[PDB]
């Protein structure tokens, strides 16, 4: 979670932080991706049966 | 707010995550020891 783990409970930080962009969409994007990779990965290798 | 998340106006089948949830805190305390070493102040204001 990137608000809690740069931030945290600062609405400050919060504030300065959105002027950053679209970086964390793309971070929450790459470690859904991730999941999701190794998930296919388990499937894939024990679900040939 | 799936919607509202994906940037789009149609949702196709599966599972998002949207947001983050956590209980805000309720009231705040502070605490600091016996501070009871006064000065005299008050035996130096009333001296005669």
């Amino acid at each position: 979670d990137c608000t809690m783990y740069i931030c945290g409970d600062s609405t400050e930080c919060s504030n300065l932080l959105l002027q950053y962009g679209s970086f964390c969409t793309q971070l929450k994007r790459a470690l859904t991706g991730i999941a999701v990779e190794q998930d296919k990965n388990t499937q894939e290798v024990f679900a040939q049966v | 707010e799936t919607k509202c998340t994906l940037k789009s106006f149609t949702v196709e089948k599966g599972i998002y995550q949207t947001s983050n949830f956590r209980v805000q805190p309720t009231e705040s305390i502070v605490r600091f020891p016996n501070i009871t070493n006064l000065c005299p102040f008050d035996e130096v204001f009333n001296a005669t």
